[PDB]
């Protein structure tokens, strides 16, 4: 509400660069890429279809797929012995790539307060609690459980 | 090195006190100048020396020198815009045989803008009036910009983009000079082409209520239907209106006497989708013996840019897949991923029809 | 000068008689309407549907009546600087 | 005309779901919660009342 | 769309509630034992200071 | 009441409210199923997100339609119950009305029939409901598996899977399975809906639910420990092969 | 609200008695006072208050001393700070 364009903006500021990527002349040399949370409440025509030939679509990872997440944040991370990383793979349900990394980071900080060279297995059980609740707020959206 | 040829006539072209000319316009013209400078002053001169009396026009750039003014050279007016030097473009890579399909909605571009300008004798037999402007909209994503282009090969003459963006500036007001500059070059450039990119975001008819700011948008067509039908009927070249929304148009814009050829574009059928894949077949990697009408047949109607898209993700195969060339069963597969896979948002297909 | 007159359309004989009195009677007759007591009119207003008449009788306006013809165009008269309209 | 007016509350979603289900889901974490637990000899019921 | 739940939260705070309980659930859990695993929840996730 | 109508044809040809109905399936639990020769299968998942729910007394993801016959659905658990509710009923007043026991074809047109009738009907909006009616006619060993999409379009098939990661077991039932040659004993339809799930229950247990359908109105749902046993079997025979 | 983007969330709860106690003595440190007043008997009377307002009855303080034109501020300064600061968020 601090930006006004009588809905006239709207147009020329999202044609420009549909007309950019099609009545400009161009031999295949400029690379655009759009990417946010939600593309369908945009214009499909802003989208320009037969320009982009790719759409790739980005899900949930299962439990194969976050032990090697898992292994990527912890490689440069020191970790105890105890600590294993199947086992906190098996209790993060329903997560994404970046609340991964939020378990790690929370993990560094809790070991940070107490300032310990080897973060121990106490510290990622408090983390990955505090991130799925406080941090990570998981709404019901279509569930139908 | 070239400088140095140039050096020589630096004890004239330099040193002289002619050059240094003070560049301003002549607001009056008695046969006595009133000319009035860009520092807000004016003054009243002859003519010069080599000034001939009926070079000076009313409404001129006339530069005079910087000391004692006096008239020397005239000059092309109006100088400050320099926004449409860059319309202009040179020689498009779209040429007129890449529009793929024999459908007659080409034949109709030819006769209206093409044959007037190669053959301006044809019609001046029968003592008729050849269509003033045109009208190209469609459904986004069957080509209607390579027509735009492929007309501008043909013609070997100045051609002109106007994006729908463009004609509205930073400040109010100026809008009105932006269609004044287009329509300028006409009578300075004769027998050229002039079109008009996404006009939605010109095109008037908005009506007023409730967003209180609507009215800055329809004062450039009224500048804009001024400029081409005003009183004086001031025309020579072809006008081209694009945009992909007929429906928020302005009904007074559709009504003919400024568009006469109205030509919208549809989906190509079995036989129209043929020829795109044809067009197609000559580049990239084709194998003996496979028949593209099967191909086109199982894709349902969509948009021509959708139908270029198989063909380049068809070559995408054989690197995933270990192909040598691309063959008839990658090209099967490209139905369920070009169509099929991507039925999800991201295209038109006859999406918006109004709004 | 311009080169249209009234002859190259009909039908708007009715709307034609509406200009006759307003634009051309008061150029010759203006002694006639003094000694009645009425004053010219100033103007009319024509619109209509986009497209009929309007520029066209224009220029038969000032062609016919063979007087000085000064165009002054609505959308020119915006401009970005304050006092520039108005001037 | 009718068609206008009508906001269209029952259509499915491009993403295949519903649009005024998923806002009703909101007010349940706008209102008072409920909790509740079944145990062996009997079942506990609990809530809280909002302003 | 319904099911059964052995403990389930509906209301303000559903995966905060739902995370204490769960933790603490047990199956030989009594209805003495029920009423302080509910009360205790809805002090941590309420949004006041005291509990009355 | 309401008469607008909802479904409006686009100007490719399809619907968008059909359309937009099929995607309720893909985001629902994955139902597959399989048949031999004097028997027949349906498998189903349930949704790991949400823990502590009593298997007793939540309803079964395969709602049982008759003695003979049986009804899996996937996709929204909400609309499934409508379809099964005026199915049941139908079941009863078909057994009261001519005299005689409802077959697995005459349940599948019917519950694709009332599909077809919210499509074609003003004011109400299509299922985004795909349910799997599988079952044995009286007096017939034969298993009939009939698929009924959203859309209202039936068809019989062997091995078919709903809901998602549905491209994934289909290519894994045009392999392993083969419909000229299907398996002859039960042991072998259980072990092959089992490994259907593998790719996309994720190592689970308590969230497999597999209900076996036999002849002479025989229905047994396999318990948690029962399921538990085919596991082990097939993963000793998967990483070490 | 999603990690990735803000990593710690601190919420300030309001101020109250005890914690308006010290800060009451802070803003008036800068100013003259009178060791006849009482730190936590003040910050009792207001209730809900914030930091700005703390600092207005300190501020308020020297503006009643200014009509006795005395240099120190007593007692009764303070209770007339206080209902002047209380009347204007209790106002709109």
């Amino acid at each position: 509400d601090s930006n006004s364009g009588g809905e006239r903006e709207i147009q020329r500021t999202m044609l420009e660069l549909l007309n950019q990527l099609d009545g400009f002349d161009d031999r295949g040399d400029v690379k655009v890429i759009m990417a946010t949370n939600k593309i369908e409440t945009l214009d499909p025509a802003l989208i320009r279809p037969g320009r982009i030939d790719r759409k790739i679509l980005f899900e949930n990872p299962d439990l194969s797929t976050k032990k090697k997440i898992l292994g990527i944040h912890t490689s440069k991370m020191n970790l105890s012995e105890d600590v294993n990383l199947e086992t906190l793979v098996t209790t993060k349900d329903d997560l994404s790539g970046a609340d991964i990394q939020a378990m790690c980071t929370e993990a560094g900080l809790l070991a940070l307060r107490e300032r310990r060279m080897q973060v121990t297995a106490e510290d990622f059980k408090q983390a990955k609690e505090r991130v799925m609740k406080n941090k990570v707020e998981e709404n019901l959206e279509g569930l139908y459980l | 090195a070239p400088s140095h040829l140039w050096d020589i006539m630096g004890d004239r072209q330099r040193l002289g006190e002619e050059h240094p000319l003070q560049v301003a316009r002549c607001t009056k013209i008695i046969k006595k100048y009133v000319i009035n400078l860009k520092q807000i002053a004016k003054f009243v001169v002859g003519l010069g020396e080599r000034v001939s009396p009926t070079d000076i026009e009313e409404g001129m750039r006339v530069g005079v020198d910087r000391s004692k003014y006096n008239i020397e050279l005239p000059l092309p007016p109006r100088i400050d815009p320099s926004v449409t030097m860059m319309t202009v473009e040179e020689k498009p890579d779209v040429t007129y045989s890449d529009v793929g399909g024999c459908k007659d909605q080409i034949e109709k571009l030819r006769e209206v803008v093409e044959l007037p300008l190669l053959s301006p004798e044809r019609f001046a037999t029968l003592g008729i009036d050849p269509p003033k402007g045109i009208l190209l909209y469609g459904p986004p994503g069957t080509g209607k910009t390579l027509c735009a282009r492929a007309v501008a090969n043909r013609t070997d003459a100045t051609f002109i983009r106007v994006i729908g963006s463009e004609l509205v500036q930073k400040y109010v007001g100026e809008g009105a000079r932006m269609v004044r500059e287009l329509f300028e070059m006409a009578r300075t450039k004769k027998a050229c082409i002039i079109f008009f990119d996404e006009i939605d975001a010109v095109g008037g008819a908005r009506f007023d209520d409730g967003a209180g700011g609507d009215n800055e948008v329809q004062r450039t067509m009224l500048e804009l239907i001024t400029q081409l039908d005003g009183f004086d009927p001031r025309g020579n070249i072809k006008v081209m209106f694009a945009t992909n929304r007929p429906n928020t148009l302005d009904p007074a814009l559709l009504r003919p006497g400024r568009i006469d050829r109205k030509v919208e574009f549809s989906l190509p059928d079995l036989e129209g989708r043929a020829n795109i894949f044809r067009i197609h077949s000559k580049s990239m990697s084709v194998e003996r013996g496979i028949r593209w009408e099967l191909i086109s047949r199982l894709c349902p109607n969509s948009t021509g840019a959708e139908l270029r898209s198989v063909c380049t993700e068809a070559g995408m195969f054989a690197i995933r897949a270990r192909r040598k060339v691309a063959t008839e069963k990658d090209f099967l597969k490209a139905v369920d991923k070009v169509i099929s896979g991507y039925k999800k948002f991201s295209s038109t297909s006859r999406y918006m029809q109004y709004n | 000068k311009p080169t249209e007159t009234y002859s190259d359309v009909g039908g708007l004989d009715k709307q034609i008689e509406e200009l006759v009195e307003a634009i051309v009677l008061p150029m010759k007759r203006a002694d006639k309407f003094k000694d009645m007591g009425i004053r010219a009119p100033k103007g009319a207003l024509m619109y209509g549907p986009p497209g009929t008449g309007k520029t066209l009788l224009a220029r038969a306006c000032a062609a016919q009546t063979n007087a000085t013809f000064l165009k002054l165009a609505a959308p020119q008269l915006v401009q970005m600087y304050i006092g520039e309209g108005a001037k | 005309g009718s068609r206008r007016y009508d906001s269209r509350t029952t259509i499915f979603s491009p993403e295949g779901r519903l649009y005024q289900v998923e806002y009703a889901l909101e007010s349940i974490s706008h209102a008072g919660t409920a909790i509740g637990i079944m145990a062996s000899d009997g079942i506990v019921l609990a809530a809280e009342r909002k302003v | 769309n319904y099911t059964g739940w052995k403990a389930i939260s509906v209301g303000a705070n559903t995966s905060a509630a739902q995370t204490l309980l769960q933790m603490d659930y047990k199956d030989d859990m009594k209805v003495d034992d029920a009423i302080e695993l509910a009360l205790k929840t809805l002090s941590k996730t309420t949004d006041s200071s005291a509990l009355t | 009441g309401y008469d607008r109508a909802l479904s409006i044809f686009s100007p490719d040809g399809h619907i968008f409210q059909v359309e937009y109905a099929l995607e309720a399936v893909k985001r629902g639990t994955c139902a597959v199923g399989v048949k031999g020769k004097n028997c027949v299968v349906l498998g189903c998942e349930r949704r790991s997100t949400l823990k502590l729910q009593d298997t007793r007394i939540t309803p079964s993801k395969v709602s049982k339609i008759d003695s003979h016959v049986v009804l899996s659905f996937s996709g929204l658990n909400a609309d499934s119950r409508i379809l099964i509710e005026k199915a049941r009923v139908e079941a009863q007043s078909h057994r009261l009305t001519l005299e005689d026991p409802v077959t697995v074809e005459y349940l599948t047109r019917y519950v694709a029939g009332v599909q077809q009738r919210y499509t074609q009907s003003g004011g109400v909006r299509p299922f985004g409901v795909s349910t799997l009616i599988a079952g044995f006619d009286p007096r017939d060993d034969e298993p009939k598996l009939y698929q009924t999409e959203p859309s209202g379009i039936y068809s019989s098939w062997s091995a078919q899977t709903i809901g998602r990661n549905s491209k994934t077991v289909r290519e894994f039932l045009e392999k392993n399975y083969d419909r000229k040659e299907p398996p002859a004993t039960v042991e072998e339809c259980v072990k092959l809906t089992v490994r259907s799930l593998l790719e996309v229950v994720q190592t689970g247990a308590k969230n497999i639910e597999i209900t076996v359908v036999k002849p002479d109105s025989d229905i047994v749902a396999l318990s948690s420990e029962e399921i538990n046993q085919y596991v082990t079997q097939i993963e000793q025979e998967k990483q070490e092969q | 609200l999603r990690p990735g983007r803000i990593d710690r969330k601190i919420e300030f709860p309001p101020p109250s008695v005890a914690a308006r106690a010290e800060i009451l003595r802070i803003h008036s440190r800068k100013m003259n006072l009178t060791r006849g007043i009482n730190l936590r008997k003040v910050a009792e009377k207001m209730n809900g208050c914030s930091g700005a307002d703390v600092k207005g009855v300190c501020t308020e303080a020297g503006m009643y001393a200014l009509r006795e034109r005395r240099i120190h501020v007593t007692q009764e300064d303070f209770e007339l700070a206080v209902g002047k600061v209380m009347n204007k968020n209790q106002e709109t």
